[PDB]
């Protein structure tokens, strides 16, 4: 249950960590499962929708901030529509400024940047949501994975949601064979279909379950659903 | 510019405000007219730019009638010349002025005597039996120094109002298109249509 | 340009030129001049191009909101006066616009408000404004009959507007005619004065001292 | 009390979770998602029968084509719906267009996640987020029909049939097995009708329950009470049939 | 997190009334006395000044009774710094008023001013509410005399006599049995001063503690005369009430 | 980031009395017993320069300050929060009149304006009120010299004769009989030193004994001559060696 | 300044605040209104605690917004006033703003507003005033009664009574009022208002005061003389049937 | 006697509170001396209890020390 | 004192056809008298087989065709990637060029596509900020050349059938894309010589179903 130190975020736990940051940490965990992973000149990113019943929708879960970067959800889901419009601001700035494509590690410290300043002042609360950043600049593609703690980091793969950290063995097992593969994108989906695969417990993969996006030089920012991700599955 | 009268007896008070609104070179409309009634005791007849006028009429309305609702009592009209003096005071000094030649007139309960005032753009407050602005004062404070009474009625100061409309029409190469008669006193607010011959 | 409206038993009767001048140079023809707020009421073209189009435009927004939070359609006098407020608070910017609210209501019915970047509010029953207003206050009031019937009140608009393009530099172009009803404004068609002109002067008889 | 946007251990926003409860002390309002419209539905609860059936109106209409219902306490609402109208209007006005109805959902689910102290960055104020929740409903030219649910979490579902309120869960078990993609406008209201029957409090007619409907031609409009009267006919006709 | 600290000034009680304006309530029985009586001839504003030693100064000293305009006069129950503010304000409003119409402020708009000046901080601010009740008195050509009453809480009625301090009760239920409709101006003074005997805390009743504003109409028309009765004049009408 | 204290520490306690206010009269009750009574021809304050360490200067602390040259100040609280009060209150001073009406304010005026900044102190949020409690003498040409006291709830007082301190109950119980209707400047200062005689309780000598007098204008200490509409500052306080010359005239 | 949210959803779901000022208003004076075809009448009563209260510059307990629509209140009459300030001051900008005087449903709307901005707003208590709304749209001579919560619910009631002991005063007015058969006369809805008073003040003549509104800018304020006429009547036809 | 319909009107109450509700329900029958309590008794116990006895509830405070 | 504004040359032309429409402008650009380069394009591509071209101030074309494209690209983002029709781009413009009105773009710009049914649309917008639906017009300097040409051939203005006198006018007919680009290369090669500014090759760009085809013709250098 809450302790005595929950109280606001600017406050300091006698062992020395946050439990707000740590509650939003709970709360990114609780989302659901949204695997993603990259190659040298492929990143990949697979979503696991959830419906709250039979006669409902699905939460898209993948968000385009511009063609060559994409985001992903593991989360509240209101907080990723600021997120992910502040990335999107970033974007066009650089664009209108600098016509430099937004590198991707400049794109997750922005986004550490912004999620600091609430948890360093008193009235803010942590974005409890999970981006795992995409994209393709001029050095090559690149993957990230956001958290509230303001913690980013680049990474071959990951998977961040419910149950989603067990399916981190299969992209460990395998991270050796997805590094050389290169332009080879329906087995490269393929192999994160896999991953994804092993984080589930209740239900299987669907036509309507499935969300897959895709980044590349020759392959531009594209979001998959409905009929067209049937072939991966 | 137009054409704005006000003349007042023992027994009430009687405005005269010209129907023509001279815009360009052709007239949008002669039937015109550019009275407000603060009060039912009350009435306001404004001239000048016409850029300012309606909009500040209904302003000074606005709060006149927000007072009377509040207190529920009837300001003299002293206390409404005071509070147009004031917006003309601390309006000419701002940014955008307004330009409003305003005349003010009405019956006050108190005393049980009608008041008229004049105010000018700038914000000029007197008292006068009598007054006009622009380019009409000049035949109207020169025949009414002569004929006007302090102890006539309004019957009569009609037909001196008829004299003064008469030297207007007859010396302005500007054509005011006849003029709208009003009279207030404490029965209320009445409207003469009776100008040219009475 | 010359815009003219007015008014009679049947409704209300707009008739403007599609005449846009760049100065010397005319630099189009084919402008519509009236900017159809909703089907209820109308607006006009005067003066500033984009100072009018885009208020005008405007007006449909706050109309939509009233009639949204009243349940209700909103009043010709409303409507006029918040541009007139818009245009006051305005003044001195460098505004230059003219416009004709033209609309019909139940119990008001009809009713014509003139606005400008003046910010003068009016009503009335006969306005014309444009650059040829004056080559057209000469002809309505002529002929202005309370009991004119549509295809009469037409007529005499159509008619007004050929004399005073005929006239005025800035004048000419199409000619589009409104009439408004309880359901709103009929759009009738679009006239060029080419067929116009030809066909009064061998019909009518007017304008006896042009050649051909 | 101690803290306002303060997470939790579960990790759930306070308030938000609050609110999310408080939508059930409010009326139930039930909308269908059809081929040829969206029909939609609500419970009045004269609190006495000195009420007017015609005064409180737990429908509004956004727009021609958009149109909402109304659950949990109504005057938070009041500006939702402002918001929600000035932005389709706006919206008509920029783009000379209707209004997308899920960018309109969007544009308003946005709302609900301003409850703060000191805002900083931005002047923003609202003390804690509302306890409404409204389900938006409109045609659109490249979709069709549509019926969101405007949660007070800032999240929304595209729902085919749906009922809100106190009927959340007894309602929204019955249109489980009620509601198929054939189902007609007609037979909509119906069951619509049988359904808040089935979830009256009193006797249902004209005075107690009030329905509207989205069309792609009528647009937005409001039942009148004859024929919500011979709808109910029509129902009670229907439910004795065998 | 400047929270713990907050002592929620503007908050509903779990039956539903304020608690701060509660204890303000309290604060204003724990001041002097003050009393107001109505009179056909004029208004007469009486008070006792609390602690009273030798060692204090009265040739020129008027803690209770303040002067807002030359026919409005006030009467102060409470906490004398807080209705200092309160003072200047409406002395501001009142010369405002003067500058707007040109006339003299009638008593009730005054009144509303310092009422709402009152809820605005009983409303929102989270500051505390002002532990000051007010006695109006003034004279105008709408109503004649006029003599309202003010409250921490921002409400005014209209009381032809009231008593507002400690032993409040005590005072009303005095002044209630006395009070007619036609006393002149002498008559209101006489009850007044009795009641005051009747309800001081002390033994005699010295000229020292006790404090007089009147409202007199004469020769003059139109225009009241507001005397402050200095001692020299207090200590007299005390032998013609009898209590000497 | 700002301020996040924008509510009201003083609280009205449910007995119906301020709490700040009577922990500031404890507060002050307690500390230096200071002292001040008015004459027919002047009015004298004196306090104690209670000398905390014997390394310190009691010369380089001022006790009692100049207002305006013709109204002083003295205190018996907390020393930073009257030198404080006394900086802002010679500024608002300064605005209120030297700005605005060209001279200075008499003492009525003066005190209630310094008591407004006190009396906003226990309002404003975020804020404590003033340990201090002022005692304000002074000369004008209409009311003649009169003296003031203010305490930290704002409410000011006019006294003929006062005392605030530890020894206040002993000095107030002791100037009634002590004071009559009549009297001196000389009388006055030796009834003030009299009275501080037992309060003190450390060394007693002139460099302890803080005295300032409001009398006639001293022309010597205007610092300039040919305007005979001024004659020069009332205020004047003794220095060590002028105090030690009264202090064996008991 | 003060930005501390004082509003917050209960574990229950209900606003403590809103929900306490219900209660804040359940403490005030009883008000009733009644409407005919044509006649709207306000009743109210006053507190008898305290005597010696004259009537002239007593402030009415119902308010005149305007020439056609009237406002009465109960439960805390300190902030109530402010909202009549805000209304009025509305209705003269909506005057200036629309060219045609303010509607009943309008005024309504604004005030409920108001109240539901006031339960949103950070640092600012709800109203504790419950207000009743009565008056005649332009051009209509249909009689409008509306009445808004401190939570910002509004509606119209065909009969209404809010304040202490409402309870007993709707129930009367559930029996001996028909909301299908309203009274017809002026007489008639002023004496079913005296008859509902009745029930709870139960003696105090000298303190209910009555406001009967009428179309056409007609707002009468009946006086004592007539009040206790009424109730002559009133109460010999109570105890000999 | 529709206990879907009681238990739907009573939201957010322990179930002491419905214990509660059922014995007020079976003391106004006895008031009215009729020996069966219906449906209308129900709600005007459920009515007094919930609403009427809500200032006097304990799930509202001590929840939030949950 | 300062000018904030100024001139640059170059001149547009954009012309709409029945399932089409066409946008055609000169690279020339040039300062003062002198000619400053000979390759700029100024039609671009916006998306959703939208085209524009800006005349006038360069730095205030190149700004507005900037922050039309930002613009479309949130419309993109914020409408689930909804199609842009012409006439919401055309509002928009407008809402645009109404941004400020103490320091309006004193640019010409003209824009063209496809409404909702698949006709061609051209719309001119005004440096004041206003705009209207056209068939034809040129921009700039140069248009006074060009755009009476238009009428011509493609409005048919003051031409008759021959052998009827003058009482019968000719029937309009709908152009190919080789019919316009040909017109619209022979309006330009009669304006290059006429006119100083104009030359240094011509870009002239097609809006089809299909999508936008890139064309371009040397002209006079002089």
């Amino acid at each position: 249950f809450r302790n005595n130190y929950d109280g606001d975020t600017v406050t300091f736990s006698p062992t020395g960590r946050l439990f707000q940051v740590e509650y939003a940490l709970e709360a990114i965990k609780q989302g659901s499962v949204t695997v993603g992973l990259r190659s040298n000149t492929h990143a990949v990113l697979v979503a696991l929708k959830r419906n709250a019943d039979e006669l409902s929708s699905y939460q898209k879960k993948i968000i385009k901030c511009d063609e060559h970067m994409g985001l992903s959800l593991a989360g509240l889901a209101p907080d990723a529509r600021v997120l992910s419009n502040y990335l999107r601001q970033q974007c066009n700035y650089s664009s209108l400024v600098f016509n430099r494509k937004l590198a991707v590690e400049r794109a997750g410290h922005l986004l550490c940047d912004k999620a600091q300043k609430n948890t360093q002042s008193y009235g803010g609360r942590p974005y409890g949501v999970g981006l795992l950043i995409i994209g393709y600049d001029k050095s090559g593609a690149h993957l990230l994975e956001f958290q509230p703690s303001g913690n980013v980091t680049e990474l071959y793969g990951t998977a961040i949601g419910a149950r989603s950290q067990g399916a981190k063995t299969y992209l460990e097992r395998t991270l050796d064979t997805f590094i050389k593969i290169d332009g080879n994108p329906d087995e490269l989906i393929k192999a994160g279909v896999e991953a994804i695969s092993q984080s589930l417990r209740d239900e299987s993969l669907t036509v309507d379950n499935l969300s897959i996006a895709i980044v590349g030089k020759d392959t531009p920012f594209t979001i998959y659903d409905g009929e067209a991700v049937a072939k991966y599955i | 510019m137009d054409i704005i009268l006000g003349i007042r007896v023992q027994d009430s008070v009687i405005l005269a405000s010209s129907k023509a609104v001279t815009r360009g070179i052709s007239v949008l409309k002669d039937s015109d007219d550019k009275t407000r009634q603060l009060s039912p005791h009350t009435l306001m007849s404004f001239a000048g730019e016409a850029g300012d006028t309606v909009q500040f009429a209904e302003y000074i309305q606005a709060n006149i009638q927000l007072y009377s609702i509040r207190e529920d009592y009837e300001l003299s009209p002293q206390a409404v010349s005071s509070f147009v003096r004031q917006e003309l005071a601390k309006s000419i000094r701002s940014r955008r002025p307004y330009q409003v030649n305003v005349l003010i007139g009405g019956y006050d309960k108190k005393k049980n005597k009608p008041e008229l005032y004049q105010i000018d753009y700038l914000g000029t407050k007197v008292e006068l039996p009598y007054g006009a602005h622009g380019y009409s004062g000049f035949y109207t404070f020169s025949l009414l120094d002569h004929h006007y009474r302090p102890d006539m009625t309004t019957e009569e100061g009609l037909d001196l109002l008829k004299l003064c409309v008469q030297e207007l029409e007859k010396r302005m190469p500007m054509d005011f298109k006849g003029v709208i008669v009003k009279i207030v006193d404490k029965d209320g607010i009445r409207q003469v249509d009776d100008f040219q011959a009475q | 340009t010359t815009t003219l409206a007015f008014r009679f038993q049947g409704g209300i009767i707009v008739a403007v030129d599609s005449r846009a001048t760049a100065g010397n140079w005319v630099a189009s023809q084919t402008v519509k001049k009236v900017i159809e707020i909703n089907p209820f009421l109308l607006g006009t073209m005067a003066g500033g191009a984009a100072d009018c189009q885009f208020w005008e435009t405007w007006l449909g927004s706050q109309c939509r909101l009233h009639e949204l939070r009243e349940k209700e359609r909103i009043s010709v006098a409303a409507a006029s006066k918040i541009l007139s407020n818009l245009v006051y608070q305005y003044k001195g910017a460098g505004l230059s616009m003219g416009t004709m609210i033209c609309g019909y209501t139940r119990k008001e019915g009809p009713t014509i408000y003139y606005v400008d970047s003046d910010g003068t509010r009016l009503k009335g029953d006969i306005f014309c404004v444009g650059s040829g207003q004056t080559f057209a206050y000469g002809v309505l009031d002529s002929n202005y009959k309370w009991d004119l019937s549509v295809e009469d009140a037409l007529y005499l608009g159509k008619r007004s507007i050929l004399a005073a393009a005929h006239r005025d530099a800035y004048s000419g172009g199409s000619v589009n005619l409104y009439h408004v009803t309880e359901d709103g404004w009929i759009y009738h068609g679009n006239h060029d004065v080419g067929e116009l002109f030809w066909k009064v002067k061998e019909e009518e008889g007017s304008f006896n001292n042009v050649i051909g | 009390d101690r803290g306002v946007s303060t997470f939790s251990p579960e990790g759930r926003l306070f308030q938000v979770e609050y609110s999310l409860e408080a939508i059930k002390l409010g009326s139930t309002a039930i909308g269908i998602a059809t081929k040829e419209g969206v029909v939609l539905g609500v419970e009045k609860r004269a609190t006495s029968p000195l009420l007017e059936s015609d005064s409180i109106e737990k429908i509004v209409e956004i727009d021609r084509h958009i149109g909402c219902a109304m659950s949990g306490l109504t005057a938070d609402a009041r500006s939702m719906i402002e918001h929600a109208r000035t932005a389709a209007v706006t919206h008509n006005l920029y783009y000379d267009e209707d209004i997308n109805v899920e960018s309109l959902t969007q544009s308003v689910c946005d709302l609900a996640l301003r409850f703060g102290e000191g805002a900083s960055g931005e002047e923003r104020l609202m003390s804690r987020p509302f306890g409404v929740a409204l389900l938006i409903a409109g045609h659109d030219a490249d979709d069709g029909y549509q019926l969101f649910h405007a949660e007070p979490s800032g999240t929304f579902y595209r729902y085919n049939a749906k009922a809100i309120g106190s009927g959340s869960e007894g309602a929204q078990a019955e249109l489980l097995n009620e509601w198929h993609s054939s189902l007609t406008l007609k037979e909509a209201e119906l069951l619509v009708l049988k359904i808040l029957k089935q979830v009256m409090e009193e006797k249902l007619d004209e005075n107690n329950a009030q329905l509207s409907c989205i069309t792609k031609q009528d647009g937005f409009k409001i039942y009148d009470n004859e024929k919500t009267a011979e709808l109910i006919k029509e129902l009670k006709e229907k439910e004795a049939a065998e | 997190g400047s929270r713990r600290y907050d002592s929620r000034t503007t908050i509903f009680s779990p039956e539903g009334r304020l608690y701060q304006v509660e204890y303000a309530l309290e604060s204003i029985s724990h001041a002097g006395t003050a009393i107001g009586i109505m009179a056909s001839d004029g208004i007469v504003l009486a008070a006792e000044r609390k602690v009273t030693s030798t060692l204090l100064e009265q040739d020129t000293s008027t803690e209770k009774l303040y002067k807002l305009n030359d026919k409005i006069a006030v009467a102060v129950a409470g906490l004398t710094a807080d209705a200092e503010i309160l003072i200047n304000t409406a002395r501001i409003h009142a010369q405002n008023y003067l500058k707007t119409y040109n006339e003299d402020i009638p008593v009730e708009i005054l009144v509303r001013r310092l009422s709402d000046i009152k809820q605005g901080y009983t409303q929102h601010g989270g500051l505390r509410p002002f532990g000051v009740s007010f006695i109006y008195a003034g004279y105008d050509d709408r109503y004649g005399y006029q003599l309202y009453t003010s409250n921490p809480s921002g409400n005014y009625t209209g009381w032809k006599a009231i008593s507002v301090g400690a032993n409040t009760s005590a005072a009303q239920t005095l002044l209630q049995m006395d009070y007619k409709d036609d006393m002149k101006v002498d008559d209101a003074i006489e009850l007044a001063l009795k009641t005051l005997s009747k309800t001081t805390d002390s033994s005699a009743l010295t000229y020292d503690r006790l404090e007089f504003a009147t409202i007199r109409k004469g020769a003059n028309d139109g225009e009241v005369y507001q005397k402050i009765f200095k001692p020299q004049e207090i200590k007299d009408i005390l032998v013609k009430t009898g209590i000497t | 980031m700002t301020d996040r204290y924008s509510f009201s520490l003083t609280t009205f306690s449910p007995s119906g009395k301020l709490g700040q206010i009577d922990y500031a009269l404890t507060a002050v009750k307690q500390g230096v017993t200071s002292l001040g009574i008015k004459a027919t021809n002047g009015v004298v304050i004196a306090t104690e320069k209670k000398s905390s360490s014997p390394l310190a200067m009691s010369e380089t602390l001022s006790k009692v300050s100049l207002l305006t040259p013709d109204i002083g100040a003295v205190y018996s609280g907390m020393g930073p929060d009257y030198r404080v009060l006394v900086d802002k209150s010679r500024k608002v001073a300064h605005t209120s009149y030297k700005r605005i009406y060209g001279e200075y304010p008499p003492t009525k005026l003066l005190v209630s304006e310094v008591a407004k900044i006190m009396q906003e102190a226990t309002q404003s949020g975020g804020v404590r009120p003033f340990g201090v409690s002022l005692l304000i003498a002074g000369h004008d040409e209409f009311n003649g010299f009169s003296l003031y006291q203010v305490d930290p709830s704002g409410s000011y007082f006019p006294w003929k004769a006062t005392a605030i301190g530890k020894g206040s109950v002993a000095a107030k119980t002791f100037l009634e009989k002590r004071w009559n209707d009549e009297l001196e400047l000389e009388d006055a200062i030796h009834i003030a030193l009299l009275t501080l005689k037992e309060s003190v309780e450390g060394e007693f000598n002139g460099d302890t004994i803080e005295l300032a007098i409001i009398g006639d204008e001293n022309p010597d200490l205007l610092g300039y001559t040919g305007i005979p509409t001024d004659k020069g500052p009332r205020f004047r306080k003794l220095t060590s060696q002028e105090i030690n010359d009264r202090l064996e005239a008991l | 300044g003060y930005d501390r949210a004082l509003s917050i959803f209960s574990p229950d779901g209900h606003i403590f605040q809103v929900e306490y000022a219900l209660e804040a208003v359940k403490r005030g004076t009883c008000a009733v209104g009644v409407k005919g075809k044509n006649c709207v009448v306000l009743g109210c009563e006053r507190r008898s605690t305290l005597k010696l209260q004259d009537t002239r510059i007593t402030p009415s307990k119902v308010s005149k917004i305007d020439s056609h629509v009237v406002l009465s209140f109960s439960g805390l009459n300190a902030d109530s006033r402010i909202l009549i300030e805000k209304a009025r001051v509305e209705a003269q900008s909506h005057r200036l703003t629309l060219e045609d005087p303010v509607t009943v449903e309008y005024l309504t709307r604004y005030v409920a507003g108001v109240q539901q901005r006031y339960t949103q707003s950070g640092g600012v208590r709800p109203f504790g005033v419950s207000t009743l709304i009565a008056g005649f749209d332009p051009r209509d001579d249909e009689p409008k009664l509306y009445q808004t919560e401190p939570s910002g619910i509004y509606s119209s009631w065909s009969a209404q009574t809010i304040g202490r002991n409402s309870k007993t005063v709707r129930e009367f007015l559930e029996k001996n009022y028909d909301r299908k058969e309203p009274p017809a006369t002026v007489e008639e809805c002023v004496k079913l208002t005296v008859r509902s008073l009745l029930e709870v003040v139960q003696t105090g003549a000298k303190n209910i005061e009555i406001t009967v509104v009428k179309p056409d800018s007609d707002i009468v304020a009946l006086s004592s003389e007539e009040i206790n006429q009424y109730v002559t009547q009133i109460e010999q036809e109570k105890q000999e049937q | 006697i529709r206990w879907e319909l009681i238990s739907r009107l009573c939201p957010n109450s322990t179930g002491a509170e419905l214990r509660s509700v059922c014995t007020e329900a079976g003391m106004f029958a006895i008031r009215a001396r009729r020996k069966v309590a219906t449906e209308k008794d129900f709600l005007k116990a459920v009515d007094k209890v919930i609403s009427g006895y809500k200032k006097f509830s304990s799930t509202s405070r001590y929840m939030q020390y949950n | 004192q300062f000018n904030p504004y100024g001139d640059n040359g170059g001149t547009i032309l954009g012309i709409a056809g029945e399932d089409f429409a066409v946008l055609a402008g000169d690279t020339r650009n040039i300062t003062d008298y002198s000619i400053n380069s000979r390759y700029e394009p100024k039609v671009f591509d916006c998306g959703d087989n939208i085209v524009m071209s800006a005349n006038g101030f360069a730095a205030d074309g190149d700004a507005l065709v900037k922050r039309f494209k930002n613009s479309v690209k949130w419309y993109h983002f914020d409408h689930n990637d909804k199609k842009l029709s012409i006439n919401s781009a055309a509002r928009n413009i407008q809402h645009l060029l109404y941004g400020k009105r103490f320091f309006p773009y004193y640019v010409h710009t003209i824009i063209a596509g496809l409404d909702e049914d698949g006709k061609g649309a051209v719309y001119s917008f005004d440096p004041v900020g206003s705009y209207e639906r056209e068939q034809c017009r040129a921009g700039g300097a140069a248009a006074s050349l060009i755009m009476p040409f238009l009428d011509n051939q493609v409005n048919f203005k003051n031409q008759y059938e021959p052998g009827t006198n003058g009482k019968v006018k000719k029937p309009l007919k709908y152009l190919s894309v080789e019919e316009v680009i040909k017109l619209v290369r022979d309006s330009f090669t009669s304006a290059t010589e006429r006119h100083i500014q104009v030359g240094d090759g011509l870009e002239i760009l097609i809006v089809t179903k299909d999508g936008v085809r890139k064309e371009f013709y040397e002209l006079k250098r002089d």
